[PDB]
């Protein structure tokens, strides 16, 4: 809600506390029955290098 | 009329302490053995006379039938209600805590002259009827702040501050004892007093000595005392604080550590900061805002003064600014003299050894020196205290303040 | 009657499908380091009589450090399979947040949940975030950063608090952080991770293929 | 190598030096403080007597009539009515705290005066309407209608010959001559803010117009708008802006509106939320649909920078009267106000005193006038001299305004 | 008593019994029930520091009539300071094992919680609960938190940290002076706590903890190697000279890691060679590389 | 079916909506922002849904909502209720607006002063969608409005409103009305019967509360 800049004010890992746990726990490593995820967004400024 | 309501029918309750502050030998003399046994004589007789007072009462009538049925007319679990409006046909409307509102009657022996919407009343359960009216209705947070005891000694306790002792006496004691001087010039006495200066100087003592020798009542406020979390609970306690002081005696209010109650009133980004800032902005309103004040004096004290809100420093609110500087080489003698009153002092010592050689240290430092040197005598198996105690004590107390400020640039 | 309690509010207890998802022999050739972590955690948990045979008081905490991707979290996951403990993993980022006071209370929320429970393992994932004092903060909102360490020290080597609590931490370069953490009795173990060398590229290529 | 305590050496101390009067003086002080207690619980005379009338008048009631007013009398409640239906009662009634019933009328009612939205006395068992009520008036606006004159004449607001002139135009002149505005074709402003340094005379101008108003004047306590419950403060705004429409041309004075809302932000997702709901409700009953007509609003603040631009718009606050410091002619008039009612020497001049207060307020000038008489009580006099005031200027201003420029002054003469 | 709970009958709202144990939902952390903690004599080499604490805590409680006859006020403030790992918390637990008194443990960081005003007032409710157990000792953990410095206003520093600190500044030094309640504060960073609770009306004893001497490192080594089982031909004084300024708490780290070498050998025998390898393991350095920083700053 | 007004808070947001209620007969329903907040639980969603069911009973009825940012805020999690009824009033507005198909005849108008409070992804498609911003008057729109409000006075006919737009800058519509009100009373001070260009120039300085002396620099 609003904008996302680099690591200053509330433009922080609030995604990546969830996001790195998704690709761990949603599907792939922790999975059920070859469900498929489709990432789609047009903003990002901060991202994971391990992504 | 001319004398409407005759001003709330209300007396004042002052303190009951200071029974006999005359123990003036101040040493193990037979006078203090004789004086205190006199105090034992009068209080035992005051005990035995009131013991005879509840003993020899052959009077029993127990209500002459009037209040006894009345005490049975009212319910035994007496409850507490709240008026909303007054329908004066002996059938009014009230409100409970939940807001259940009842067309109750007035079961009698209540004059309809001191009941107002807002005044809490007394109710029943079976018929919820108005039996009495609850008086004084103080929330038990302000009654904690009502001092009943004179804690310490009088102005002769502190070690010489007489230029500023005469200042605070002009605004507190002298207008209450002798207000005949002021009508000859029509000048109202000052109201607000700030005590400010470095820590350890005598701010808390000067309030306690006033609270000892007084005649009106006394209220203490410890800093962050009027701060709550319910967003309106903060400013609501301040209204009841000055309400109690106004309803009682022409008394004074001591609010200490007001550096946590004011800093320059800036606007910023935190939401809990504002209920802080709003409570501290209506204290401004109750103090010197709308029409009147009454005979309520306010004494305030900090360590730092420049970080305060300039709306509080202005006259009309506070008319006296009093510095408490660190002592000199003259009144410091009086500090060492008083704190060495009742200790066995060997004749080898000179008080002016530690005074003149070192010229930096507070009054609270000197009390620590006198206690530490007394511990050194028991440390090496002694009763009397010599110079060698004060040589080790003046070291051990002062090693808590850093080495220095700049090298020999200046000369 | 007293119901069976739950203590069920902030659950991170990897217990009983799913903690493990890995066996102990999956890691390729950390043989100095697989032996070293096992001495401080897995060995005193089962063979406690050996330490009492000498009077050792087995060590409390272990600090791992190395480059990002030398197999650090995998070793923590490998312990969680072949232990009988209550494994607790906590990322070092969800308590550096706003709402002044919530940060130090989340440290208390872990250990009150831990010391009420079984012999347990508390794996703090990263403290290459806040781990270093190194100055007196004459600012705002940096003493709140600084005091979470003070709360961490108070419930690590404060009072006794002894029985069967173990703390594992993992970072990058360890010269940055607080020397108050690095005294033994609090962080007894220091383990360095090389990348691989030769003979370790062979072992990881073997096990993956 | 320093240790000096062993239980045998304890018995050395408390026998050396006044073994005669040590406990002999001590337990006398001990049991008398015990006796301070034992008098207090033996008295027990607290006596919180209240509620009771003088016991010479209720004797007729509490003979049988009080017993006659227990069982036949009713504990009926009051409610509100939504509506009714034809040919039958079919009365739909709410409590707003309890449930909503559908009940019958009783026998003692006239079925005409059961209009909608009416407070009615309702039975406890079968919940029938018994007695209709007069409508509810708001209890706390009655508390803040002033009904009282504070005694400040316009002759005490000296130094402000033009700020009163601006303030006379808005408040007083349409209420006494509502002709020249229409007979030329203009409309008076309806909102005036007062801003400036503290202690300058904000409250005085509000206190003096409460004297000469001949109209409804409402002081409003600012922090009554802030409450504990959600939406309660916004409801207090509404009842204020309804009864003002009933009577004609009532004055409403707010004070320190810095407290009741200064800025609207949201970055940390929260904060002063409930304060904003009360503050925005104030705006929509100030401008918007249904303009208010004859309601004049006065506000005053010390920190005008930190206020919302939604209140800075004209149409809500139209005239920005500011208070400044009096130059010289203002201050010489102020000294003659605050020192005419005091015993002074009848030959002193005041223009020399107005020099030595360069940047001063009306509160600081009065503090000099009070302090100079305090020096006369330090000595033994009953009239003030010239040097009494000259020491008072150094006591008030020069003791706090300057300490480096007075001794080391030699750059300026 | 005012502000006291009672038992109320639901029959006729008649009073039944005064209920003790007044409202206090947050003394779970304070006044620890059990003390099977460490003993008094395993401190080992702080005897100057220990005997001063007897003068301020034991002596006024055991014998108050001495200060009556001598004619001085009694002390109540203790500060403990020094580098980390120098026996600051044993001395809290050693006193708490032998105090014969109420011991109230307060760590120095839970006075914050999350709402303004209630994060303060429980400190006032803390010390007034200490009046119930009328002799008491209250202890502070690590005041490098609240108690640091009155900074400026603005959107900097913190108000609420100061709001709690002013109550600590006043419940022991306000209008009402307390009796039979003693405080002990222990932290490093002596110069950055505030100069209003460091005044000698508040804290009377400031006690350092220097790193131990070679004679004192020997005695610390004898305590933790007591249950350790050494063979023969072994000199602790040579090992004590291998520590040029150790902390004292890291003597345990030598004692644990030397016995750890025997554990991996399935052995109970501990030689002197096991210690000399453990000295180089525990003792480390900063290892300041590249030397350009050093020679910019020669 | 969704029209939103936004802009600086002096441009005529409420002033525009009153004219649409004036000339049209189609059952105008005004509604304020903080009216939906009530003290007891669940009362706002009653007040939201009942008015929308009322405006559905009348066919041509349209609804105006002023200060939608009074409730249209970034929703945040809590533990002590507080805002945890406002979203139940907010989502009821969101559920009802997606509850009916976008046909006749219950068009909804909203207007705020600040956009950055509102929930942008919550409108986004078929909710309040049409952006009607109100910019500040440029030059001649200032000179038009000052001519509008000066219709009812005695203006001497040597006054050019273009000359007033030379010196008046960065004003909203309401401050342009405030110059017109204050200039009538300055002529009332000296008892003047009509206005002049000098009378407006002193009324300009009174809006931002200025005054002038002899500044002894300027000969
Ligand atoms: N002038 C004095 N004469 C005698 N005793 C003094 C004097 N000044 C200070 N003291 C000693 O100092 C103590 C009182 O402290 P003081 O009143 O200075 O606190 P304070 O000024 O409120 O300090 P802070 O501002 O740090 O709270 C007393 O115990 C008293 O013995
Ligand atoms: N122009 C003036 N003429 C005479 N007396 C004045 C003047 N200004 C102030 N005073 C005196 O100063 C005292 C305090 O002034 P007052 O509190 O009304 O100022 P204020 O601006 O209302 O303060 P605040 O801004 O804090 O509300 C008044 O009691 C009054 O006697
Ligand atoms: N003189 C000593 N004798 C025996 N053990 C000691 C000594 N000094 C430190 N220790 C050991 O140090 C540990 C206790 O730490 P300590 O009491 O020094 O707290 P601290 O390290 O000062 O606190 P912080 O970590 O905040 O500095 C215990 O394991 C204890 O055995
Ligand atoms: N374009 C315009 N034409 C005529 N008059 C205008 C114009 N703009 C503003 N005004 C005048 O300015 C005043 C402000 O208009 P309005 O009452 O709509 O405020 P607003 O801009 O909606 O304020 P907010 O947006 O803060 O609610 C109106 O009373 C109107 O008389
Ligand atoms: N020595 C190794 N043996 C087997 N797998 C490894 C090894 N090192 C890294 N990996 C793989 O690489 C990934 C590194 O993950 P992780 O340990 O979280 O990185 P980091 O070492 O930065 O914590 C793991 O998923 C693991 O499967
Ligand atoms: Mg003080
Ligand atoms: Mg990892
Ligand atoms: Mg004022
Ligand atoms: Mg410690
Ligand atoms: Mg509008």
């Amino acid at each position: 809600g609003g904008r996302r800049f680099s690591e200053g004010t509330s433009a922080d890992r609030e995604i990546q506390r969830t996001l790195m746990e998704l690709l761990n726990q949603m599907d792939g490593f922790d999975t059920l029955h070859r469900v498929k995820m489709i990432m789609a967004t047009n903003r990002p400024d901060t991202l994971d290098p391990a992504l | 009329p001319t004398r409407v309501g005759k001003k709330k029918k209300k007396t004042k309750g002052p303190d009951a302490a200071s029974k006999l502050p005359l123990v003036t030998p101040h040493t193990q003399c037979r006078l203090k053995l004789l004086k205190l046994e006199r105090i034992k004589d009068y209080l035992l007789m005051e005990e035995e006379f009131i013991r005879n007072q509840e003993q020899m009462k052959p009077l029993e009538e127990k209500q002459e039938e009037e209040r006894s049925k009345v005490d049975d007319l009212r319910g035994t679990p007496m409850s507490v209600g709240t008026l909303e409006e007054i329908i004066d046909d002996n059938h009014a409307i009230v409100s409970t805590s939940v807001g259940s509102e009842h067309y109750v009657s007035i079961l009698s022996f209540v004059d309809k002259d001191l009941l107002e919407p807002g005044c809490s009343v007394l109710l029943n359960h079976k018929v919820h009827a108005v039996i009495g009216v609850l008086m004084d209705d103080t929330d038990p947070l302000v009654t904690v702040m009502k001092v009943e005891k004179a804690p310490q000694e009088t102005y002769a306790d502190i070690g010489g501050l007489d230029n500023q002792i005469q200042e605070i006496k002009e605004s507190v004691e002298l207008p209450l004892t002798h207000p005949e001087y002021y009508e000859e010039m029509g000048i109202k006495p000052p109201k607000g007093v700030i005590l400010y200066g470095p820590p350890g100087t005598g701010k808390t003592l000067l309030a306690k000595a006033v609270a000892n020798q007084t005649s009106a009542t006394f209220l203490r406020v410890v800093g962050s005392e009027l701060i709550q979390k319910y967003l309106g609970d903060g400013p609501k306690l301040v209204r009841e604080l000055f309400r109690v002081a106004e309803e009682h005696a022409p008394s004074i209010v001591f609010i200490d550590e007001i550096d946590a109650i004011g800093t320059k009133r800036y606007d910023s980004n935190s939401g809990g900061e504002r209920e802080i800032q709003r409570t501290m902005l209506e204290l401004l309103n109750q103090l010197d805002g709308f029409d009147s004040r009454g005979d309520v004096k306010v004494i305030m004290a900090t360590n730092r003064i420049e970080t305060l809100d300039p709306a509080l420093i202005r006259p009309g609110r506070i008319d006296r600014k009093i510095e408490f500087p660190l002592p000199d080489e003259k009144t410091k003698k009086r500090i060492f003299q008083i704190h060495t009153s009742r200790m066995t002092l060997a004749d080898d010592v000179t008080l002016d050894d530690l005074i003149m050689a070192k010229d930096d240290l507070s009054g609270a430092d000197i009390k620590a020196i006198c206690t530490e040197a007394g511990l050194m005598a028991l440390r090496e198996r002694r009763m009397k205290v010599t110079n060698e105690d004060f040589k080790k004590s003046k070291e051990n107390v002062l090693y808590k303040k850093q080495e220095g400020t700049p090298e020999g640039l200046y000369l | 009657d007293v119901l069976p309690p739950e203590a069920d509010s902030s659950i991170m207890m990897l217990t009983s499908d799913q903690k493990p998802d890995v066996m102990y022999a999956d890691i390729g050739g950390m043989d100095i380091q697989k032996q070293e972590v096992r001495e401080a955690v897995e060995l005193p948990l089962t063979h406690f009589e050996l330490y009492k045979q000498i009077g050792i008081d087995p060590p409390r905490g272990v600090l791992m450090y190395g480059p990002p991707g030398c197999g650090k979290t995998m070793l923590a996951k490998a312990v969680a399979h072949h232990t009988t403990a209550a494994f607790i993993r906590v990322v070092g980022s969800e308590f550096v947040q706003k709402y002044l006071g919530e940060g130090p209370r989340m440290v208390r929320d872990v250990f009150r949940l831990a010391k009420e429970n079984a012999p347990a393992i508390i794996f703090i994932d990263e403290i290459d975030a806040i781990a270093t004092k190194r100055f007196d903060a004459q600012t705002g909102a940096d003493r709140e950063v600084q005091r979470i360490l003070l709360e961490l020290l108070n419930q690590m080597d404060g009072f006794d608090q002894n029985v069967n609590v173990k703390v594992i931490m993992a970072t990058n370069r360890a010269d940055t952080l607080d020397p108050a953490l690095l005294r033994p009795g609090r962080l007894d173990r220091k383990i360095e991770f090389p990348l691989p060398d030769r003979r370790q590229k062979r072992l990881i290529f073997s096990t993956i293929t | 190598p320093i240790r000096a305590l062993d239980e045998g050496d304890i018995a050395l101390l408390k026998t050396y030096g006044q073994s005669t009067y040590s406990r002999q003086i001590k337990q006398v002080e001990d049991d008398i403080q015990q006796l301070l207690k034992k008098i207090n619980e033996l008295t027990g005379i607290k006596e919180s007597d209240t509620g009771l009338a003088p016991p010479a008048l209720w004797d007729l009631a509490a003979d049988k009539q009080t017993l006659q007013s227990e069982q036949p009398l009713q504990v009926a409640r009051c409610t509100k009515i939504i509506n009714a239906d034809s040919e039958d009662p079919k009365y739909i009634i709410n409590v707003k705290q309890f449930a909503k019933f559908v009940v019958d009328l009783s026998d003692q009612v006239a079925p005409t005066d059961i209009e909608e939205g009416m407070r009615v006395g309702v039975d406890r068992n079968k919940y029938q309407i018994h007695i209709p009520l007069p409508p509810k008036i708001d209890p706390t606006v009655t508390m803040m209608q002033v009904e009282e004159k504070p005694d400040v004449t316009y002759s005490d607001v000296g130094g402000c010959k033009e700020q009163i002139e601006k303030l006379r135009e808005v408040v007083e002149t349409p209420l006494l001559h509502p002709e020249r505005f229409v007979n030329l074709g203009i409309e008076p402003p309806k909102g005036v803010l007062l801003f400036g340094p503290p202690g300058t005379g904000k409250t005085l101008c509000a206190r003096a117009v409460a004297n000469r108003t001949d109209a409804c004047f409402i002081r409003v306590i600012g922090s009554e708008l802030v409450q504990k419950y959600v939406g309660e403060g916004a409801r207090m705004v509404r009842e204020l802006f309804e009864m003002a429409r009933t009577k004609k041309a009532c004055l409403i004075f707010f004070d320190e509106i810095d407290a009741i809302g200064g800025a609207r932000f949201d970055d940390g997702a929260g904060g002063d939320n409930e304060v904003q709901r009360t503050m925005l409700e104030l705006i929509n009953q100030l401008d918007g649909f249904d303009p208010r007509g004859n309601i004049k609003v006065l506000m005053a603040t010390n920190r005008p920078d930190t206020l919302d631009p939604a209140l800075m718009r004209p149409g809500r606050l139209d005239r920005k009267i500011e208070f400044s410091l009096p130059d010289l002619e203002g201050r010489t008039h102020i000294f003659k106000i605050h020192a005419r009612s005091m015993s002074v020497e009848r030959d002193i001049r005041f223009e020399l005193l107005a020099r030595l207060c360069p940047n001063s307020t009306g509160a600081e000038i009065r503090s000099v006038c009070t302090e100079a008489g305090m020096f006369a009580i330090r000595a033994r006099r009953k009239i003030a001299t010239e040097k009494d005031f000259l020491e008072a200027v150094n006591k008030v201003i020069k003791s706090y305004a300057k300490f480096s420029a007075t001794p080391r002054y030699m750059t300026y003469n | 008593t005012p502000n006291c709970r009672v038992a109320l009958r639901n029959d006729s709202y008649t009073l039944h019994k005064i209920l003790p144990n007044k409202v206090d939902p947050l003394v779970s952390l304070m006044m620890v029930e059990k003390v099977p903690d460490s003993t008094y004599e395993m401190i080992g080499g702080l005897d100057k520091q220990i005997k001063e604490i007897k003068e301020v805590i034991e002596l006024p409680v055991k014998h108050p009539e001495l200060f009556e006859a001598l004619g001085i006020a009694q002390p109540k403030g203790v500060l403990l300071y020094g580098p980390p790992g120098t026996g600051k918390t044993l001395l809290a637990r050693a006193v708490a094992h032998h105090t014969d008194c109420t011991f109230i443990r307060v760590s120095g960081s839970e006075l914050v919680q999350k709402f303004i005003g209630e994060g303060a007032r429980m400190v006032r409710e803390l010390f007034v609960m200490a009046r119930e157990h009328a002799p008491s000792i209250i202890f502070m953990d690590e005041i490098d938190s609240i108690g640091s410095s009155r900074l400026e206003g603005g959107s900097g520093g913190d108000s609420e940290v100061q709001r709690t600190m002013l109550e600590l500044l006043n419940q022991l030094d306000g209008f009402e002076a307390t009796k039979n309640i003693k405080v002990i504060m222990a932290t490093n960073r002596i110069d950055i706590l505030d100069s209003a609770l460091l005044r000698p009306g508040r804290i009377d004893r400031k006690i350092e903890f220097p790193p131990p001497n070679e004679e004192a490192r020997l005695d610390i080594l004898k305590i933790h190697s007591r249950k350790m089982n050494l063979t023969r031909g072994i000199n602790l004084r040579k090992i004590a000279e291998l520590m040029p300024g150790a902390s004292g708490a890291e003597v345990k780290g030598v004692c644990t890691e030397a016995g750890m070498y025997a554990l991996r050998e399935r052995r109970v025998h501990v030689t002197q060679e096991d210690f000399e390898m453990a000295v180089a393991k525990v003792m480390q350095k900063d290892s300041e590389k590249n030397m350009s920083i050093k020679k910019l700053w020669k | 079916k969704g029209v939103l007004m936004y802009g600086p808070p002096g441009t005529g947001k409420t002033l525009l909506a009153r004219a649409c209620a004036a000339q049209t007969k189609a059952t105008f329903l005004k509604l304020a922002g903080p009216q939906l907040v009530q003290m007891f639980i669940g009362d706002g969603a009653k007040l939201v849904r009942d008015a929308f069911a009322l405006a559905k009973e009348k066919a041509p009825s349209i609804i105006f909502i002023d200060e939608l940012d009074a409730i249209g805020t970034k929703r945040f999690d809590s533990e002590k209720a507080g805002d945890r009824e406002v979203q139940r009033t907010m989502l009821e507005l969101l559920n009802q607006l997606d509850g009916f198909q976008p046909n006749t005849q219950v068009k909804v108008i909203a207007a705020t002063n600040r956009v950055d409070i509102l929930d942008p992804a919550l409108l986004r498609s078929g909710r309040l969608d049409r952006k009607i911003e109100f910019p500040m008057p440029n030059e001649e729109a200032r000179a038009r409005i000052m001519q509008i409000h000066s219709r009812k006075m005695n203006v001497s006919p040597d006054v050019n409103y273009e000359e007033l737009a030379r010196c008046t800058d960065d004003f909203n519509g309401a401050q342009c009305k405030a110059v017109c009100v204050e200039a009538g009373m300055i002529a009332l001070r000296r008892g003047a019967t009509e206005l002049t260009h000098e009378d407006y120039m002193e009324g300009i300085l009174e809006v931002q509360a200025k005054k002038k002396a002899n500044l002894q620099y300027y000969a």
